[PDB]
């Protein structure tokens, strides 16, 4: 029952051979504790997709906004690489104008 | 809104996860000040864990309070102002990625006259 | 006359050079924007 | 022809190289080239290779000798 508290038991899980008070024992432990934590992140995913999937076919408006936020970050990232850029180039001009 | 709240708690399974193989690394290479350095970095790593498992429960709370729909009915087999807003930034950096490109040509000449003219003094 | 131009072709290069790793630098970080731009 | 040099490297390329006397497209990186080449050109000639460090040695190229 809700998949976070199954990834929270099974990640606590993974420690549980070192914190208490040769090399099989702890060959075959981590093994399984390893696959049941990476099979629940998995199904955590496969959740959130899922959940994605069914908004983007009923409320495909939010998939535009998102898409509207992130072609402005890019318009934003763009500026600012190109400021940087140019104020590097006004310094080498000055600096090659003094030969 | 919801629908990068998904994107959110997919991208929190996907840094837990890296961040227990960090975890690992980082026991991995602990021999018995650097010693207090890396307990350091050892308990940060384990706190910002904890806030992310918090954080995952809180995006799994919010997604799944707001289906009608079952899966498998959404694939297709074969037998409005916000679309402006998209049109708009669209050819807005249209002409962005164009000067972009103009700019990196450019640069690209430059780089490329300047070795061969070093390289044939030699 | 020889010598003193000699450190002027040296001073020129070295100005070159410099130039040629900073303006790289810069292509580097462009051609990640433009190439993973999204459009 | 006169002062045009006319080659055609790929089929669908044309270079043309022209001595322009003033008597009172273009790239660069050529000319600087051009101009570097028969320097070099010149160099071989007035080289320090040429030199034999072993006074008995006659002369020309050290790895000519080598």
């Amino acid at each position: 029952s809700t998949l976070v508290d199954e990834l929270e038991s099974s990640f606590e899980a993974c420690f549980a051979s070192l914190v208490s008070q040769d090399q099989e024992e702890i060959r075959t432990g981590v093994d399984q504790c390893i696959q049941k934590f990476l099979d629940i992140a998995r199904q955590t995913e496969c959740f959130f997709l899922q959940k994605r999937l069914q908004l983007s076919v009923q409320k495909p408006e939010q998939v535009i906004k998102e898409d509207v936020s992130e072609l402005r970050n890019e318009l934003q990232r763009k500026d600012a690489l190109v400021q940087k850029h140019l104020t590097k180039l006004r310094h080498w001009q000055q600096v090659l104008e003094d030969i | 809104n919801t629908a990068s709240l998904c994107r959110i708690g997919q991208e929190t399974v996907q840094d837990i996860v890296y961040r227990t193989m960090e975890i690992f690394q980082l026991l991995r290479n602990m021999q018995l000040g650097t010693y207090q350095d890396r307990l350091t970095k050892l308990q940060d790593n384990l706190r910002q864990l904890s806030v992310l498992f918090r954080k995952l429960r809180l995006v799994y709370d919010k997604c799944n309070e707001n289906d009608p729909i079952p899966v498998e009915q959404l694939i297709p087999y074969v037998e409005s102002e916000e679309r402006r807003e998209i049109a708009e930034v669209n050819k807005k950096l249209k002409q962005k990625n164009q000067q972009l490109k103009q700019i990196m040509d450019q640069l690209r000449n430059l780089i490329w006259d300047i070795n061969a003219m070093l390289a044939m003094r030699n | 006359r020889n010598q003193q131009l000699r450190t002027l072709q040296e001073e020129c290069d070295r100005k070159l050079i410099t130039l040629r790793d900073e303006i790289s630098i810069d292509l580097y970080e462009l051609e990640e924007e433009y190439y993973s731009s999204s459009s | 022809v006169k002062n045009q040099i006319i080659s055609q490297p790929f089929p669908s390329l044309q270079l043309s190289i022209s001595l322009c006397h003033s008597s009172n497209d273009h790239l660069y990186v050529l000319e600087h080239n051009l101009h570097l080449l028969i320097r070099e050109f010149h160099k071989q000639t007035l080289s320090s290779i040429m030199m034999p460090h072993p006074a008995s040695a006659p002369f020309g190229h050290k790895r000519m000798r080598l």
